[PDB]
DNA sequence: ATCAATATCCACCTGCAGATACTACCAAAAGTGTATTTGGAAACTGCTCCATCAAAAGGCATGTTCAGCTGGATTCCAGCTGAACATGCCTTTTGATGGAGCAGTTTCCAAATACACTTTTGGTAGTATCTGCAGGTGGATATTGAT
DNA sequence: ATCAATATCCACCTGCAGATACTACCAAAAGTGTATTTGGAAACTGCTCCATCAAAAGGCATGTTCAGCTGGAATCCAGCTGAACATGCCTTTTGATGGAGCAGTTTCCAAATACACTTTTGGTAGTATCTGCAGGTGGATATTGAT
């Protein structure tokens, strides 16, 4: 079946994320709203990561590219180097 | 005793102002703001270029580091034009002597 | 007769000073000749962009002299300058006129 | 009558379950699929370290969970127990992620 | 028969007035005493450049104005027009000032 | 030989009308009675944190005078960058 | 030869901290005391987290510290949480926390 | 092949000193490495700006100290300063 | 209150992925010793500007009265979202397998640094003189609110 | 709609704070030129680890039904909060003085960089032994929700 990739982020998975966020009851429009927010996040982070990849003249996005990108966005991440 | 020289970008800001708005002046407080702006953006770009060079085990900050720093720092159109203005200035510079 | 590196680059902003500030700032062991030129151009371009929009705000307000208020108006009304300077406070700049619709009478 | 839990009972059960664990909550491959698609728009024919993709999913999930917490507070602030787009938007606005 | 503007009319007039101007809204000398009192509790026998005090007041007023903006959105979110302490607290929690 | 009067309770110098005006610039139309004390508390925390950092810069430079730059540096590291007062 | 770490009474590597400072372009010069002081501060902070994470491991009836234990240690500590407030710990999860108004009855 | 430095063996040393019979997984060790690197960068960076602000070309223990006070919350800062002063004192005498 | 249906917990057990203890190898890194350089603490002091002074006055804070209309409590009900169940679809596993490309090594030159000397310039500094616009007035237009 | 009270507008003007102008001066800055050193680009290539492949296995996502209960709409009303007024205080403004301390200049040595050499160590690679605990089982019992 034809399927967009952001729709691969399923309603039950978004539900579980909300649960860990302490959310008890979820409105129907939340799932599309979340996918849009998710997409902007990844776009911002990956854009910066790829920019580090290009500068290093590589074709492979490394974990360090991602970690450096996240630090720029004020989303510092422990556990993957750096 | 002469009070030491306090450097600013004022005369350069002023030149660009006249290029852009020939009949417009600028107050000292507003010039103060512009000076803070240029210094701030300088440090941001220079800082990003520094990390960049360190991540890649390079000891030299070149125009290429500056360019990637500008792309990381500036949003959309501002980046596009900054990169273009930057590239143009370097090509012109190297084409002399 | 000597040429400034700025004139050689076709720039108003000082290439020499920017080069010195780069070396003096402990950013790297070495600084290429192209680096201060590129950086001075970017700084000059951004200065031009802000002064252009501020000059318009001054004109819009029947003034010929740019003051901090005009700089703030130009920045917060431009989406990209606002993003670049989202964590910046312009002294004596005030805020944009903005009243939430629900607060209006009817 | 066959057994049936009241609405909200199982939801609370799920909260306790997932706040106890640390495992990722988005399926790996669909996420991997999404990452490559977005990256393709910035630069073509990229490859990814496996750790790079995992670093992204950890960062992305931790972000959404944190956003959902703030969203929950906004819903409760308006005397609701149901989160709405209204709540996400307010949280992101105040966070400075927009407007 | 003595003229009265309705509740809220003058408030809106004041919003338009102060959003139009840039002058500081806290009195100068009282703010300076507050700064000196606070600094004194941290370190005795300090002196202040006049521009140092003004820099602090510019920062404090820009901080409070911005906070009152977010506070206003929190009140409107609760279908209120009146800002309350819990609006300020919500805004500061989401900002990460108390979280 | 003589010292100035004791400094106390100056937070009340942040008057109710001064807080109202700030709320107005922030677009606020209606204000609950308890806002004024909440705001004073919030302001004092903000001021304390910035001044503490500024004075730390001052002491490090072995000065007795807090400069505009001390404040600017303090604001920068608290993520409240300020244009118009220095470097 | 006695290493500077031993000479300083530290487990953390003073020689490495010094080299990292020099090559980091933080300044033109580095006083001999700076890497000692910094190595000590880093060792102390490391000890503080490992203590608390160790306790958290005990509380969960484990002998081996895993990421979850580090997360519990940091978020349950007012100062460590503030220090690492803009940091996410991979595979750390969150603290058990349910808003009162969501509880039944 | 080239070598990759980490703080792993020093983290492990400090662990056995505070919890002699406690282990640590490799993932958890990765987090600790990220932590030490992060705090190093923050303190070094702050000390750098301090030296620059004061027209200094040398980062000394004094800059590291002011940087620690600026970056760490109250009690963590107090103990860190104490640990730092102790180590420089013993290093001076040893 | 009873009572049935699930969820949840504790004790115990076992396979194994991941931690460990070991020996050997080695490039880099840290320590040592010597020569050289130099940052910045001292000392001295010129001089900015900070703290404090007085004195006059009006902009603005304080406190009160009054009641408009907002927030909060209450009720009510349509319908939205949770729970449960039945499918079946595709994520997951893992194992092998090309081979892309990261990364290590060698070569070498365009460009960087160091340095000595010459020139240009931007920053006070001291006076001297325009000029944009703040703030005052006065009168015409607009807004708000009662009727 | 009419009208009246008041805010709002805008032209007009004048005093002056602050912007502009000029000369003089010069220390630092910037540029030139020559010699010397080297970072990193280029080319080749070995080995890591990434992409893809098959191929079940089944766990988990999707679609449907039903109804509990939440969100939102409507209604009411006590009393909070805004608007206006009278009173007069303390912030603002203006100007001056002493001197605290910031800052500019010079001397000087303790400490840092710079090499050369020696010794130590942490990362490594196989290689083999060990173990904390995930995950499974059974059975106790706690919780939930029907009466
Ligand atoms: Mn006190
Ligand atoms: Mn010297
Ligand atoms: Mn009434
Ligand atoms: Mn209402
Ligand atoms: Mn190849
Ligand atoms: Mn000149
Ligand atoms: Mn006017
Ligand atoms: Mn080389
Ligand atoms: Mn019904
Ligand atoms: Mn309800
Ligand atoms: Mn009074
Ligand atoms: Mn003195
Ligand atoms: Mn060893
Ligand atoms: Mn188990």
């Amino acid at each position: 079946v034809l399927r967009d990739n952001i729709q691969g982020i399923t309603k039950p998975a978004i539900r579980r994320l909300a649960r860990r966020g302490g959310v008890k009851r979820i409105s129907g429009l939340i799932y599309e709203e979340t996918r849009g927010v998710l997409k902007v996040f990844l776009e911002n982070v990956i854009r910066d990561a790829v920019t580090y990849t290009e500068h290093a003249k590589r074709k492979t996005v490394t974990a360090m590219d991602v970690v450096y990108a996240l630090k720029r966005q004020g989303r510092t991440l422990y556990g993957f180097g750096g | 005793r002469k009070r030491s020289r306090k450097e600013s970008y004022s005369i350069y800001v002023y030149k660009v102002l006249k290029q852009v708005h020939p009949d417009t002046g600028i107050s000292s407080k507003a010039m103060g703001i512009m000076n803070s702006f240029v210094n701030d953006i300088f440090e941001r770009i220079a800082g990003e270029a520094s990390r960049l060079a360190h991540y890649n085990k390079r000891s030299t900050i070149t125009s290429r580091e500056i360019q990637t720093a500008v792309r990381l720092l500036l949003p959309g159109e501002l980046a596009k034009h900054a990169v273009s203005e930057g590239t143009k200035a370097v090509t012109k510079y190297t084409s002399a002597k | 007769k000597a040429k400034t590196r700025s004139s050689r680059a076709g720039l108003q902003f000082p290439v020499g000073r920017v080069h010195r500030l780069l070396r003096k700032g402990n950013y790297s062991e070495r600084v290429g000749a192209g680096a201060p030129v590129y950086l001075a151009a970017v700084l000059e371009y951004l200065t031009a962009e802000i002064l252009e929009l501020a000059g318009n705000a001054a004109r819009d307000n029947k003034k010929t002299r740019i003051i901090p208020r005009h700089l703030q108006l130009a920045i917060r009304n431009d989406e990209e300058l606002n993003k670049l300077l989202g964590r910046v406070t312009i002294a004596q700049g005030g805020v944009l006129p903005n009243i939430q619709a629900v607060l209006l009478p009817k | 009558k066959p057994h049936r839990y009241r609405p909200g009972t199982v939801a609370l059960r799920e909260i306790r379950r997932y706040q106890k664990s640390t495992e990722l909550l988005i399926r790996k491959l669909p996420f991997q699929r999404l990452v490559r698609e977005i990256a393709q728009d910035f630069k073509t024919d990229l490859r990814f370290q496996s750790s790079a993709v995992m670093a992204l999913q950890e960062a992305c999930e931790a972000y959404l969970v944190g956003l959902f917490e703030d969203t929950n507070l906004c819903a409760i602030h308006a005397k609701r127990v149901t989160i709405m787009p209204k709540d996400i938007q307010l949280a992101r606005r105040i966070r400075g992620e927009r407007a």
